[PDB]
């Protein structure tokens, strides 16, 4: 066999990547994704079922899967979890009540067997009023240092200001592309 | 071809049941 | 027991009428309409109609209603039975079934009528052997009738012996507004187009559990159906004995056995919507259609129905794989999808106006189907073993079968 | 079988690696037959797996008689059923007359150690069907 | 497809415009109306219902939809809200009264998401007598500078006199057309 061609595709770029869109309702979530795909905070429905949009960035197409945080979508998670390979948590800093819901959330989708391989991606959602949390106290309320085997990365992104979406961006492809 | 799933042959019985 | 059996119009006028006993007159017709009018103005209306002492049960056909009136306490069932074995031959003979072929044909329907059914017990029911003793373009009625075996023909020849089954699975999900799958039952359909030469008795074999326990094979992928019915030419006999499923096939279509048992797997499609219905100022169709069937299968012609509103106007569709239209008509708009490959995430994002003036009454919320239909999976698991085809003579058969996957009663409650 | 031949090692292979002791839905290939393994398509399986070896003296397992069936299925589309072991406890026999390999036991039925070996007996003495002629009908 | 006579529709002409008329009974709506596509203060009978009429300007019909202040005429300002791009509020300087009724009103139209995409257009009414205020005062009161995402001026416009209707018209052509 020859791998001239393969070769030939990855010399200008052939990695693609992949990403997800999990977490709470109301976490930006739709919000992150259409910063990433588009740039803009623009005003969506909630999401009933899901949304399917794909983000190329440094050469590798990261497309991403919205799911939305309602009861009926939440156990609808793991059909999105099949051919799946990265996922981008949500959290609502800003929604105290619903933080204790987004961990448990976020504790059941990585205790799952299927769902390994993904490295953990935490994004402070709402990081624009005084009430958000920092990188920190987020990830120590969710237990992000405690997910053994897991890459998990805490990152505060707002989503009016959009700050934040590139450095996580970056970590993630750092986490899934280790070529130079 | 045909929608719905082609047709394919069938056996006459269990040839495992004797 | 009905008196007599009458095809009506959607006029009220009737198409042909026979009576079979003569105890019930035959203006009683005239009647049906007008209780049948005060009943649906009232909500009232039944299919067995009351006319003072004489009942007069009607089906809702394509264009007429089979209106068999009956004065005793006759059997209802049978009546049913009856008028449903009526409509049978009325179509197998009539490819439509309107007042075209009402008034075209009476000079063999008067005589199918009397054939079929003498003093309110029904005598001649099939098709083909109605065919064979009364045409529309006589001689003695054929032994079939009178022999045991009428479900076969004797005599069949044909150049070749192909018999074309069907293996229809009809995928049922009663999914509430809750995000819960209520009624999730999946009905199987063995339907054989047996094209042979003879009356070959068909030897039905498959993966059955129950058959697999009794043989001590019951360690595979076996379909357990919870209600599994017989064709009229299946001998229930070896079936109780011991699961023979021993019969004459059929001259042509026919379906031989129906498997019927509930669904606990997850849907081959999970449909998610949103409603995103400002307060008269916009909607939002947030319609997110998740393959959970495999990828190695693919729903053709998948069509996921979305009730939109009812006044809604100027509607605009923003999806990302499937076209999407909108039909005034059926006050909804269906996100049809060519190809439909499992695991495929389609998302819509649906934009219509609404007018100034609220609505006088409400409009419900019906529940929304998908149409999707995956051909070539077995999602019961469910295979055929063998095909016991033996005739007298001795030929060699080439039995054909074809799985077909498709959504049934896959509606979604709507939030 | 040029076929056959080739995932006979394959087979072999992944067989050993299982040790003793994700996707959803039934897709079936179009036009393809299926139909329960045969006495003479039994008896030449065995043969077969004799020949090449890697089936007689093998450790018995859930795991490997599934993907011997499995292999089987996908290389000739023989339903998996007919490698089947007679009830225990002891040595069990082939379920479908003809086959030439059955389990006999190399030391609870289940936690007994459980080693395929060649039969040739087997293929012509129903010793099977006489053990248990309910199972048989 | 093509987009000549698009083009050619254009090169002469072709934008339109649209706009609005609102405001608090008595407060120079009607007039302000009448000076657009007249050019004369007359004198008019209370409007009960709505007044409809069209001003070509700048070679843009920017068609007028008075709308009267009265109580029962204030809910059926949503009827002409729909199929409109532009709205213009006429607010009583010389009613201190009824300044906070006309702020009130002013709010509840811009606090609806069907009313988004129009801009504010704050006229100074009764911009002829000592008692009018100024064109900051008037809208620090009405609280125009708070409209976060919607384009707000105020202008003072004299019905008597007609000054500021010209830069009031030239500012909602320039906030709409955006084109050389
Ligand atoms: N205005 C604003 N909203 C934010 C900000 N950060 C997070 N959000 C949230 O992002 C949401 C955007 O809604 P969507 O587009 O539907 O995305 P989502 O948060 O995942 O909501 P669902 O799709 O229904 O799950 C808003 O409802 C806000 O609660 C922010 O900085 N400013
Ligand atoms: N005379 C005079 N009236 C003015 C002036 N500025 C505003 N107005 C007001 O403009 C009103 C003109 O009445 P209309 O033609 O009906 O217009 P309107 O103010 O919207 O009143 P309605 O149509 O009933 O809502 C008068 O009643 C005055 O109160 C001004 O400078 N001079
Ligand atoms: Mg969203
Ligand atoms: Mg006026």
């Amino acid at each position: 066999g020859n791998i001239f061609a393969n070769l030939f595709k990855g010399l200008f770029g052939k990695k693609e990547m992949r990403i997800l869109m999990v977490g709470l309702d109301a976490a930006g979530k739709t919000t992150i994704l259409y910063k990433l795909k588009l740039g803009e905070i623009v005003t969506t429905i909630p999401t009933i079922g899901f949304n399917v949009e794909t983000v190329e960035y440094k050469n590798i197409s990261f497309t991403v899967w919205d799911v939305g945080g309602q009861d009926k979508i939440r156990p609808l998670w793991r059909h999105y979890f099949q051919n799946t390979q990265g996922l981008i948590f949500v959290v609502d800093s800003n929604d105290r009540e619903r933080v204790n819901e987004a961990r448990e959330e976020l504790m059941r989708m990585l205790a799952e067997d299927e769902l390994r391989d993904a490295v953990l991606l935490v994004f402070a959602n709402k990081q624009d009023l005084p009430n958000a949390m920092n990188a920190a106290e987020i990830t120590d309320k969710l237990g992000l240092h405690s997910l053994r085997h897991r890459n998990w990365y805490i990152q505060a992104t707002c989503a009016t200001s959009g700050d934040g979406l590139y450095e996580g961006l970056d970590w993630l492809s750092n986490q899934l592309r280790n070529q130079k | 071809d045909r929608k719905g799933g082609s047709y394919s042959q069938a056996a006459g019985s269990d040839s495992a049941q004797s | 027991s009905a008196s007599a059996v009458y095809v009506l119009d959607l006029k009220g006028k009737v198409l042909i009428c026979r009576n079979y006993r003569g105890d019930v007159d035959m203006s009683e017709v005239e009647h049906f309409m007008p209780i049948l009018m005060e009943k649906e103005e009232e909500g009232m209306l039944s299919p067995i109609l009351a006319h003072g002492g004489v009942r007069f049960m009607w089906i809702k056909h394509n264009n007429l209603y089979l209106v068999a009136t009956s004065k005793k306490n006759a059997c209802v069932s049978l009546v049913f039975s009856f008028l449903y074995k009526v409509v049978q031959v009325f179509s197998e003979y009539f490819k439509e079934l309107e007042e075209e072929s009402i008034r075209d044909n009476f000079v063999i329907i008067y005589e199918l009528l009397d054939e079929l059914m003498d003093f309110g017990y029904p005598q001649t029911t099939d098709s083909k052997i109605l065919q064979e003793y009364i045409t529309q373009e006589a001689p003695r009625p054929p032994a079939t009738v009178t022999n045991a075996v009428s479900w076969r023909s004797e005599g069949i020849k044909y150049r070749k012996n192909e018999v074309f089954l069907d293996v229809i699975e009809a995928v049922n999900l009663l999914v509430s507004a809750n995000g819960n799958v209520l009624r999730s039952e999946i009905v199987g359909s063995i339907k054989m187009r047996v094209f042979l030469s003879g009356m070959p008795e068909l030897r039905l074999g498959l993966n059955d559990k129950v058959l697999f326990d009794n043989t001590g094979r019951g360690k595979s992928k076996s379909v357990e159906l919870e209600d599994v019915k017989f064709h009229q030419c299946v001998r229930l006999s070896r079936f109780e004995n011991d699961r023979t499923i021993s019969f004459i096939p059929p001259d042509g279509e026919f379906e031989l056995m129906s498997y019927r048992l509930n669904t606990h797997v997850k849907p081959l499609i999970w449909i998610e919507s949103v409603i995103e219905k400002h307060s008269h100022s916009r909607i939002e169709y947030m319609v997110k259609a998740k393959s959970q069937f495999k990828r190695r299968s693919t729903a053709n012609n998948v069509e996921i129905h979305i009730p939109v509103p009812n006044d809604a106007d100027s509607p605009k569709f923003k999806t990302t794989v499937g076209s999407v239209k909108w039909v005034p008509e059926n006050s909804e708009i269906v996100w049809s999808v060519k190809s439909f490959p499992g695991g495929k995430e389609y998302l819509m994002r649906a934009h219509f106006g609404l007018p100034s003036v609220e609505a006088e009454d409400k409009e419900g919320k019906p529940p929304i189907s998908v149409k999707f239909e995956i051909p070539y999976f077995t999602t019961s698991g469910i295979q055929v073993r063998y095909l016991k085809i033996i005739e007298k003579s001795g030929y060699q058969a080439l039995p054909w079968v074809r799985y077909i996957t498709q959504n049934g009663d896959y509606q979604l409650r709507t939030q | 079988s040029k076929s056959s031949v080739i995932g006979w090692p394959a087979v072999r292979e992944r067989m050993r690696r299982a040790e003793p002791a994700e996707e959803v839905g039934f897709p079936v290939t179009p036009q393809v037959p299926l139909r329960p393994m045969t006495y003479k398509a039994a008896v030449d399986l065995s043969h077969f797996l004799k020949e090449k070896g890697g089936l007689e003296g093998l450790i018995h397992s859930q795991r490997r008689q599934d993907i011997l069936d499995l292999w089987i299925y996908h290389t000739q589309g023989y339903f998996p059923d007919w490698q089947n072991y007679t009830p225990g406890p002891g040595v069990r026999y082939p379920l479908t007359f003809g086959w030439c390999y059955k389990l006999v036991p190399v030391e609870d039925p289940e936690r007994e150690v459980l080693e395929w070996r060649f039969d040739s007996r087997l293929a012509f003495h129903h010793v099977a069907r006489e053990l248990h002629p309910e199972y048989f009908k």
